[PDB]
C-alpha cells in the first residue's frame, strides 16, 4: 500500500509509563481528565469508565461524587409509572455526549466520534498514535492532497483525510494546578489519560509483574541447580566394558 | 431518490429512477465495462434499482448521486458506480450486487 | 508557548534539512502544474505526500525526546 | 508388591508419570510435550473462569470482556492469560511437532502417536478460531466472516452448510453462542485425543534423538524428567510473564478493541499469527476450492511423513544433507507465516506461490528424494 | 526403505565406473560429516530396528556381536546425554565401521521376499 | 550445624512445616519490601504522592 | 579397561565433605528454598486467581 | 516394542560395568566453567552452518521482496506497478 | 470396595450438577432453591457467611451466582464422566459381582 493510505507512523515519545517498572503520572492522569471534559467530551463518549473508576486516581471520592451528583441520570419509574430522573452516583457511567449514532453523525458531518474509552490499545501506537494525531494538523495540507468535504488532512490518521478538526490550541484549557496549557501539554496530558482509560490495571499489573519476575527468576536458578544436583549420577556414569 | 434500507445490517440502496436516468443506463456499451451487464440484467423493473450499497473494492458505502458517471462515487479509494450501478472508474472490481428481491405488488417490494 | 513549534522549526533547518528542500521543491512542481490549465483533465495528479512523510518522520527522530523532556 | 503397582488406578498414573522407562539422552526438545500439558492446563483453568464471567449473546460479548479486563479481580490476568497462553500453546505445538520431525518420531513404530497428533493438531486450530470469535471486536467477526466463508467452496451444498454453520445469513448471535458453546467444548476433546496419542506412545516408548533403541538403557520418569521438566516450566513461566504482565497485547490484534461492526471492514483481515502459514498456502492457490483444499492438505499431508521418509535411518542427527533441506523447509514455514500478513500486492503474490510449492515439494519429491540419496551414501560411505 | 534394496542400488553404483568415481568420495565424505563415529558409534548401529526383520536379524546376531553392539548403544547414549564426544579409542576408526549386520538383515529380508514372492505364485 | 540438620530437615514433617513457615515469612516480607521499592522507583508519580493537594 | 574393582576416576567429581551434615544440609537448602518459593508463589496465584470470583467491582458498587 | 522394568526387551547385556557416585557425593557444577565456554562453543560451531544458510537466505528473500514492494508503491515506481497489475 | 467408593462420589458430582442446571432456567424456583440451598454454606462455623458470599459472587443469588453455576454446570457433567470411567477401571479388577454373589470365574461371557 501507499504510505498515505497506511497514515505517518508516530514517534516513539519516552512517556513515563514506558518502562518495566513505570507507573503512570497520576498528576498528568489528572490534567488529562480535564482536557478529556472540556475538549473531547464535547463530541467523544467515555462510556466503559465509571466515577468510581476516577476515584484514588486522579480525584478523591469527594470530587467525583461531586461530579456525578451534577449529572441527571434515568431512575426506575415512579409509583405511577412515569419516567423519572435522580442525581448521579459513584456507581454511574460518565455520560456521552450523544443519544444515539445518528445523532453523533449528524453533528459531525456524516462522521462519528469514536468511543475513547479504549481507544488506546484499539489503533496501532496507543498514546504515541494519540499524541501524534492531535498534534499533527499541519497549516496547510501537502500540496497535491484533494480533500473530501468536511474532512481535514492529518498525516497520521490512514488516508489522510479525517473528520474531526484540530481542537487543541494553547490556551483551550487552563489547568487547576497552573501547568501552561500548550497544544502539546494537553496532548500529552489527555494522551496519557486515555491511556489509562484503556488499561486501568496498568500500574498494579507492572508491580506484580515485577514480584513475579523474581520468584519465578529464583525458582528458575534453583531449578536449575536441583536438576543438575539430581542427574549428576546419571551424568557422571563411567563404563567398564570387558568382551565377553 | 436514492433510500438506504438495512437488510442483513448490509445497507440497500433503493432509487427510484426517472426516465432519463433510465436512458443514461442504458446507453455505455457493455464491451467497455470491468463487469460487462447492462441494467436489464440487474433489475427486474426498470424504475427501481435495487443494490447492496456496499462498495465491491473494500467495502465503504458509496455516496449516491456523486461520481463521474453521477450514480455512486465511494470516497474510500474513488471508485464511480453508474445510473445502474455498475463500476466505471476507479479500484473496484465489480458492479453493485444486487440482493434478490421480488416485487409481491407494485408497491411494495421484498428483499 | 508551544515547545513544539520552535522544536520542529529548528530540526527543519538543521538535520531533516535535505528533506525539507526535497518537500519544498515538491511544492513548487505541484502548484505550478496546477497553475497550468488542463490539470484537472490529467490522467495523474502529482502529490507531495511522500516528501511530507519523509521530512515528518525526520524531525520527530529528532525532536521527540527533545519535546517531552520540556513537558 | 508396592501399592503403586498393586493398585489398578494407582498403576496407570505410576506407568505414565512415575516408573515410565524413559531414554536417558532426551535433550530439551522433549520437553515441549510436557509444556503443551501445561498450556493446556492454564487453559482449562482461565478458560473455565473466564466462562464464568463471560455473556455469550452478541448484544453483551464484547462488553462482557471490558467487564472481565475492568470489573472482575484479577480479570485483567486471567484474561490476557487466557490469551497470551493460546500464542505460546502454538509456539509450544509447532515446537513440538518440529522435535518429532526432525527426529523422525513419525516413522515405525510411531505412526499411530503421530497420526492423532495431527488430529490434535487440527482441533487446536478449531477451537483456538472459535475462541478468537468470542471476543466479538472486529477481527473476530471479520475473521469469522471470511474462514466461514470457505466452506461456501464446497461444491453443491457449500451455501448451505454456511448457514448452517452460522445460524443465520450472517455471522451474528447464533454463530457467537453456538462457538462459545463448542469453544468450551472441543478443549476437552482436544485432551482426550492427547491422551490417545501417549496411550499410543506407550507400546513404543518415546524415541530419542540418536534415533537409536533405549531398550538397552532407561531411566525412570521421575525423579529424571520430572525435575528436567521444571527447569522448562520456570522458563516458560518467565516468558509468559513477561507478556501477560509487561506486553500483554504485543501478540494481539488491535482491531480487536473496536467492537464488531458488519458495516465497516477492516484494513486488512489476517487470522492470528499461529493461522498464518496456512493463510498464505490458501492465497496461493487462484481457484477458490482449489485453495481450500490445499489449505487442508498443508496440515493433513503430514499423514504421509511415515510413507515418503524412506531412510533405514530414523531422523536427522546423521544425516547432512537431510539436516540441511529440513532447515529450508522450517524457514519456508516461517516465510509462509510472514507472506500471510502481507497485502497481496507484487511482489509477494508470485513469492507466495514459491513458497507454497517448496512447502509441498518438501514432502513430495525432496524428503523422499534425499532420503533415498542418503541410505546409498551410509552404504557406499562405509564400505 | 529396505535394506536389499539399498544394497541392490549401491552395488549397481559399485558396478559402473563413471558412477563409483564421482559417488564413493561423495559418500565417504557424507560419511565423515554424519559423524556417527564420533559416538563411536558403527554405520549398522543406526539402522532402525524396531521392524518384525530386524528384530530378527538381531536375533541371529553372534553372541560376541550382539553384546558388542549393545555397549556401543549404551556408550553412545551416555555420550548424547553428556554433550561430549568419544575420544581416542571410543572413535570408530573406517576400518572398525564394519557392516556386521548387513549379512543378517540381507538374508532375512531375502526369505521374506522371497514368501511374498510365492504367495502370489500361480501355475502355467 | 548437624543440630540444624536434626531439627528442621530430618523429619519431612519438620522440614514441610519449616518451608511453610518460610513461605509465610518470605510472602509477607516480599510484599512489604516490594511496595517500599515500587513507591520509590515511581516517586511523585503515583496517587498516594499527589493525594495530599486534596 | 579390564579390571571391574578399580573403579574409574571420579576425582573431577567427588566432594571431599561428602559424609559431613553440612554437606547434605546445604543440597537440602536448596531443595527447600525452591519448596518454599514454590509454596508462597502457589498462595500468590491461588489467592490473587480465586478472587476473580468474590464480588466484582460493579457488585461492590 | 518395548516392554517394562526387567524385561525391557534389551538383546541381553553380558560384560558392562556401570559405576556412578551419589548426587550427594559429587559437585553439581563441577566443570561448568569449561563446559558453558568450550563445550558450548564446540557444539555451536558444528551447528552453525544448518542454521545460517536457510536464515541467511530466506532473510535475504524476504528483504528483496519487502525493499521491491515498498519501492513499487511510491511516486518513482508508478510505472513498474502498473504492469506488475 | 473401590468402584464403590468412587461411585459415591460420583454420586455426589451428580446432585451437584443437577442442582446448578436447575438454577439455570432462573425461574421462580431456580431462584429460591439457589438461596436456600447456598444459604446452608452458612452454618459452617466462623467463615460461612464468607464462603456464601464468595459462590454467589454477590451478596444475593443474581447474574454473577447463575454465569458461574453456567460454567460449573458444563463442566461438572465431564468431571462426573472421568469419574464414571475410573469407577469401572476399579472395577475391572474384581469383574462384576452376580445376583448369587459367589465367584464367576467359573463360568464366565463375553
Ligand atoms: C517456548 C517456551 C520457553 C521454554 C524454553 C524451551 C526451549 C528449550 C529447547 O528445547 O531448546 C534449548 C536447546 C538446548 O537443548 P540441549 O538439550 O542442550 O541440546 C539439544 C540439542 O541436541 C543441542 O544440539 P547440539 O548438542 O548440536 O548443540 C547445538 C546448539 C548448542 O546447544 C546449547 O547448549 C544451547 O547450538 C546451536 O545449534 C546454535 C545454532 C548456531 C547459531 C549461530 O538449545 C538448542 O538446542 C538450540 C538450537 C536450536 C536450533
Ligand atoms: C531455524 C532453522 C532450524 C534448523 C535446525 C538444524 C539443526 C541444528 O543445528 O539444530 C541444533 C540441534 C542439533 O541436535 P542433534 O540432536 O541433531 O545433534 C546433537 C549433537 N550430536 C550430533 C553430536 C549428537 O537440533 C535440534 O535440537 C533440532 C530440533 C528442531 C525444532 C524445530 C522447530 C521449528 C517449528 C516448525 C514446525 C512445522
Ligand atoms: C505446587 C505447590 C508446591 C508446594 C510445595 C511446598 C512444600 C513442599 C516441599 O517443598 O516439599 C519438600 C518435601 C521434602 O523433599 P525431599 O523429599 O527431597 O526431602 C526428604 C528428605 N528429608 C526429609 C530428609 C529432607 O517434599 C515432599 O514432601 C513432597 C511434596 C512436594 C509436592
Ligand atoms: C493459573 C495461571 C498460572 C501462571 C502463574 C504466574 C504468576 C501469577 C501469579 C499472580 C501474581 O501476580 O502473583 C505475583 C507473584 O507471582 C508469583 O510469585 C507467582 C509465580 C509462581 C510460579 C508458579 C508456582 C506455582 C503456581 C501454580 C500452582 C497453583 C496450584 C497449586 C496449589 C504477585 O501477587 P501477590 O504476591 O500480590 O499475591 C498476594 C499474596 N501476597
Ligand atoms: C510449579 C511448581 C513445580 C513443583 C514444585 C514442587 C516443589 C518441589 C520441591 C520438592 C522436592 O524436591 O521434593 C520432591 C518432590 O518433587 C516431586 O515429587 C515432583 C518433581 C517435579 C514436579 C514437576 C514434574 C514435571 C513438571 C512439568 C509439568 C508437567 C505437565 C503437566 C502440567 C520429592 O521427590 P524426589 O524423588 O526428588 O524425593 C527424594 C527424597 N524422597
Ligand atoms: C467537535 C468534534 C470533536 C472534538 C472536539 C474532538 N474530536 Fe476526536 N474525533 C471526532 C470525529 C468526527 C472523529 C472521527 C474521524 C473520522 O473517522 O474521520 C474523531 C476521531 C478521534 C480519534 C480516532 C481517530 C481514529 O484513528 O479513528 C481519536 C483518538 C480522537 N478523536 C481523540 C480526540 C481527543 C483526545 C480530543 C480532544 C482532546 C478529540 N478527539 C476532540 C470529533 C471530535
Ligand atoms: C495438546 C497437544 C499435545 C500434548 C499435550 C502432547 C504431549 C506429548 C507428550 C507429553 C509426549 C511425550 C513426551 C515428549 O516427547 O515431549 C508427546 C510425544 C509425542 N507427541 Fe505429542 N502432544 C501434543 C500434540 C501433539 C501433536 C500435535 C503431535 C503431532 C502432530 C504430537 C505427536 C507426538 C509424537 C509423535 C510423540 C512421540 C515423540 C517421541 O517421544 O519420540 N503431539 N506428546
Ligand atoms: C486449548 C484450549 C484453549 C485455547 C487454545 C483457547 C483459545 C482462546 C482464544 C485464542 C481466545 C481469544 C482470546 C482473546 O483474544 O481475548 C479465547 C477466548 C475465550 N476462551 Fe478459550 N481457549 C481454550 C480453552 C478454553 C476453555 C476450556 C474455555 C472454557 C470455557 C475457554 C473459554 C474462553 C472464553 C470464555 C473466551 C472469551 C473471553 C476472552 O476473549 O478472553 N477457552 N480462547
Ligand atoms: C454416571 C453414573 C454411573 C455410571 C454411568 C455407572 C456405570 C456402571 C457400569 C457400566 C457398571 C458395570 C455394569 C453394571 O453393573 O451395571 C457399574 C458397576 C458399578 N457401579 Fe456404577 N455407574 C455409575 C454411578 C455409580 C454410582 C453412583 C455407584 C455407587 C454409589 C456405582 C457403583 C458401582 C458399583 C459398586 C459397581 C459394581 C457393581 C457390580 O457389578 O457388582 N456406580 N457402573
Ligand atoms: C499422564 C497423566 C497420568 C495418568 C495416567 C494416564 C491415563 C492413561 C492410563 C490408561 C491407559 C492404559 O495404560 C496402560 O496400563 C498398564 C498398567 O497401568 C501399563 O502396563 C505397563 O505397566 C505395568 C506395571 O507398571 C505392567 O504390568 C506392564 O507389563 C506394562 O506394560 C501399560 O503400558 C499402559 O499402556
Ligand atoms: C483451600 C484454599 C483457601 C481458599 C483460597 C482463598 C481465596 C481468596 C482469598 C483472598 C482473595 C481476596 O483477598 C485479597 O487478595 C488480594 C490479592 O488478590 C489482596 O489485595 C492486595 O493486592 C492486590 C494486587 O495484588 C491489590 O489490587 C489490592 O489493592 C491489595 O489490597 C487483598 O489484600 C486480600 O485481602
Ligand atoms: S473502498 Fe470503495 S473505492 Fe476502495
Amino acid at each position: 500500500m501507499t504510505a498515505a493510505e497506511h497514515g505517518l507512523h508516530p514517534a516513539e515519545y519516552p512517556w513515563p509509563q514506558n518502562g518495566m517498572l513505570s507507573t503512570f503520572d497520576h498528576a498528568s492522569l489528572r490534567r488529562g481528565y480535564q482536557v478529556y471534559k472540556e475538549v473531547c467530551a464535547a463530541c467523544h463518549s467515555l462510556d466503559r469508565i465509571a466515577w468510581r473508576n476516577l476515584v484514588g486516581v486522579t480525584h478523591t471520592t469527594d470530587e467525583a461524587k461531586a461530579f456525578a451528583e451534577e449529572l441527571e441520570y434515568d431512575d426506575e419509574p415512579d409509583d405511577e409509572g412515569n419516567p423519572r430522573k435522580r442525581p448521579g452516583k459513584l456507581a454511574d457511567y460518565i455520560p456521552g455526549p450523544y443519544p444515539n449514532e445518528q445523532a453523533a453523525r449528524a453533528a459531525n458531518q456524516g462522521a462519528l466520534p469514536p468511543d475513547l474509552s479504549l481507544i488506546a490499545k484499539a489503533r496501532h501506537g496507543g498514546a504515541d498514535y494519540i499524541f501524534a494525531l492531535l498534534t499533527g494538523y499541519p497549516d496547510e495540507p501537502p500540496a497535491g492532497v484533494v480533500l473530501a468535504p468536511g474532512m481535514n488532512y492529518n498525516p497520521y490518521f490512514p488516508g489522510g483525510g479525517i473528520g474531526m478538526a484540530r481542537t487543541l490550541f494553547d490556551g483551550v484549557v487552563e489547568y487547576e494546578d497552573g501547568t501552561p496549557a500548550t497544544t502539546s501539554q494537553m496532548a500529552k496530558d489527555v494522551a496519557a489519560f486515555l491511556t489509562w482509560a484503556a488499561e486501568p490495571e496498568h500500574d498494579e499489573r507492572k508491580k506484580l509483574g515485577l514480584k513475579a519476575i523474581i520468584v519465578i527468576s529464583a525458582m528458575l536458578g534453583l531449578s536449575v541447580y536441583i536438576k543438575k544436583f539430581k542427574w549428576s549420577p546419571i551424568k557422571n556414569r563411567k563404563f567398564i566394558y570387558n568382551p565377553p | 431518490k436514492n433510500v438506504i434500507i438495512k437488510w442483513r445490517g448490509k445497507p440497500i440502496f433503493i432509487r427510484h429512477r426517472t426516465s432519463e436516468e433510465i436512458e443514461e443506463a442504458n446507453e455505455v456499451n457493455v464491451a467497455t465495462l470491468r463487469d460487462p451487464q447492462t441494467d436489464d440484467e440487474r433489475v427486474q423493473k426498470p424504475e427501481w434499482l435495487v443494490m447492496i450499497g456496499v462498495c465491491t473494492h473494500l467495502g465503504c458505502v458509496p455516496i449516491g448521486e456523486a461520481g463521474d458517471f453521477g450514480g455512486w462515487f465511494c470516497p474510500c479509494h474513488g471508485s464511480h458506480y453508474d445510473i445502474s450501478g455498475r463500476i466505471r472508474r476507479g479500484p473496484a472490481p465489480l458492479n453493485l450486487e444486487i440482493p434478490e428481491y421480488d416485487f409481491a405488488d407494485a408497491e411494495t417490494l421484498v428483499i | 508557548p508551544d515547545p513544539a513549534i520552535a522544536l520542529h522549526e529548528a530540526a527543519a533547518e538543521g538535520p531533516c534539512h535535505d528533506f525539507k528542500h526535497h518537500f519544498d521543491e515538491c511544492v513548487e512542481r505541484v502548484t505550478k502544474a496546477q497553475e497550468a490549465e488542463d490539470y484537472d483533465h490529467a490522467e495523474y495528479k502529482e502529490d507531495c505526500v511522500e516528501e511530507f512523510f519523509h521530512l515528518q518522520h525526520c524531525i520527530n527522530d529528532n525532536t521527540a525526546d527533545k519535546l517531552f523532556r520540556v513537558l | 508388591m508396592a501399592l503403586r503397582k498393586k493398585n489398578s488406578l494407582l498403576n496407570m498414573a505410576n506407568s505414565y508419570v512415575l516408573d515410565s522407562p524413559q531414554p536417558s539422552n532426551l535433550n530439551y526438545f522433549w520437553n515441549f510435550g510436557s509444556l503443551l500439558a501445561l498450556c493446556l492446563v492454564i487453559q482449562l483453568a482461565t478458560g473455565i473462569t473466564l466462562a464464568m464471567h463471560y455473556t455469550s449473546h452478541a448484544s453483551l460479548a464484547f462488553d462482557s470482556v471490558e467487564h472481565i479486563m475492568r470489573d472482575v479481580n484479577f480479570g485483567w490476568f486471567i484474561r490476557y492469560a487466557h490469551a497470551n497462553t493460546a500464542s505460546f500453546f502454538f509456539i509450544c505445538i509447532y515446537a513440538h511437532m518440529g522435535r518429532n520431525i526432525y527426529y523422525g518420531s513419525y516413522k515405525t513404530p510411531r505412526v499411530l502417536p503421530w497420526s492423532i497428533g495431527v488430529i490434535i493438531f487440527l482441533l487446536l486450530i478449531i477451537t483456538a478460531f472459535m475462541g478468537y470469535v468470542l471476543v466479538f471486536g472486529q477481527m473476530s467477526l471479520w475473521g469469522a466472516t471470511v474462514i466461514c466463508n470457505l466452506v461456501s467452496a464446497i461444491p453443491w451444498l457449500g451455501e448451505d452448510i454456511v448457514h448452517f454453520l452460522w445460524g443465520g445469513f450472517s455471522v451474528g448471535n447464533p454463530t457467537l453462542q453456538r462457538f462459545f458453546a463448542l469453544h468450551y467444548l472441543m478443549p476437552f476433546v482436544l485432551a482426550v485425543f492427547a491422551l490417545l496419542h501417549l496411550i499410543a506412545l506407550h507400546t513404543a516408548g518415546s524415541s530419542n534423538p540418536l534415533g537409536i533403541t533405549s531398550n538397552v538403557d532407561k531411566l525412570s520418569m521421575h525423579p529424571y524428567y520430572s525435575f528436567k521438566d521444571l527447569i522448562t516450566v520456570f522458563a516458560f513461566l518467565l516468558m509468559f510473564t513477561l507478556f501477560v504482565f509487561f506486553s500483554p497485547d504485543k501478540l494481539g490484534h488491535p482491531d480487536n478493541y473496536i467492537p464488531a461492526n458488519p458495516m465497516v471492514t477492516p484494513a486488512s483481515i489476517v487470522p492470528e499469527w499461529y493461522l498464518l502459514p496456512f493463510y498464505a498456502i490458501l492465497r496461493a492457490i487462484p481457484d477458490k476450492l482449489g485453495g481450500v483444499i490445499a489449505m487442508v492438505a498443508a496440515i493433513l499431508i503430514l499423514l504421509i511423513l511415515p510413507i515418503v521418509d524412506r531412510s533405514i535411518i530414523r531422523g536427522n542427527a546423521f544425516k547432512p544433507i537431510s539436516k540441511l533441506l529440513f532447515g529450508f523447509f522450517i524457514c519456508n514455514f516461517l516465510l509462509l507465516g510472514v507472506l500471510g500478513q502481507v497485502h497481496i500486492e507484487p511482489p509477494f503474490i508470485v513469492l507466495g506461490q514459491i513458497c507454497t510449492i517448496f512447502y509441498f515439494s518438501y514432502f513430495l519429491i525432496l524428503l523422499p528424494m534425499v532420503s533415498t540419496i542418503e541410505n546409498i551414501f551410509f552404504y557406499i560411505g562405509s564400505l | 526403505a529396505s535394506i536389499t534394496s539399498v544394497v541392490k542400488t549401491s552395488e549397481l553404483i559399485l558396478k559402473s565406473p563413471l558412477l563409483s568415481k564421482i559417488v564413493v568420495p561423495l559418500a565417504k565424505t557424507y560419511v565423515k560429516f554424519s559423524g556417527y563415529r564420533q559416538l563411536g558409534f558403527k554405520m549398522n548401529d543406526l539402522i532402525i530396528e524396531e521392524t518384525p526383520n530386524m528384530q530378527l536379524a538381531l536375533r541371529r546376531l553372534p553372541p560376541t556381536e550382539s553384546y558388542d553392539r549393545v555397549y556401543r548403544l549404551i556408550r553412545a547414549t551416555q555420550f548424547s546425554l553428556s554433550h561430549k564426544l568419544a575420544t581416542g579409542n571410543d572413535i570408530t576408526k573406517p576400518e572398525e565401521d564394519d557392516h556386521y549386520l548387513i549379512p543378517y538383515i540381507l538374508d532375512v529380508e531375502a526369505e521374506a521376499f522371497e514368501k511374498d514372492a510365492l504367495d502370489n505364485l500361480e501355475v502355467v | 550445624a548437624t543440630t540444624f540438620y536434626n531439627v528442621f530437615v530430618k523429619r519431612n514433617s519438620a522440614f514441610v512445616a519449616t518451608i511453610l513457615a518460610s513461605a509465610f515469612v518470605f510472602d509477607m516480607t516480599f510484599e512489604t519490601a516490594i511496595d517500599n521499592f515500587w513507591d520509590r522507583i515511581n516517586a511523585g508519580k503515583q496517587w498516594k504522592d499527589i493525594r495530599h493537594k486534596y | 579397561g579390564k579390571s571391574t574393582y578399580k573403579i574409574p576416576d571420579f576425582t573431577p567429581y567427588l566432594k571431599k565433605d561428602r559424609n559431613t551434615d553440612a554437606n547434605r544440609l546445604f543440597s537440602y537448602f536448596m531443595i527447600g528454598s525452591f519448596g518454599m518459593l514454590s509454596a508462597a508463589g502457589a498462595k500468590a496465584t491461588v489467592q490473587d486467581f480465586l478472587s476473580n470470583m468474590s464480588a466484582s467491582a460493579d457488585v461492590l458498587a | 516394542y518395548m516392554g517394562w522394568w526387567g524385561h525391557m526387551g534389551s538383546p541381553p547385556q553380558k560384560g558392562i560395568a556401570g559405576y556412578t557416585i551419589s548426587p550427594f557425593a559429587a559437585r553439581p557444577f563441577a566443570g561448568v566453567v569449561h563446559a558453558a565456554i568450550f563445550n558450548t562453543f564446540r557444539r555451536t560451531k558444528n551447528q552453525a552452518l544448518f542454521v545460517i544458510l536457510p536464515v541467511s537466505f530466506f532473510y535475504y528473500v524476504w528483504t528483496q521482496a519487502s525493499e521491491k514492494n515498498e519501492w513499487l508503491y511510491t511516486k518513482a515506481g508508478r510505472h513498474e506497478l502498473a504492469k506488475a497489475l
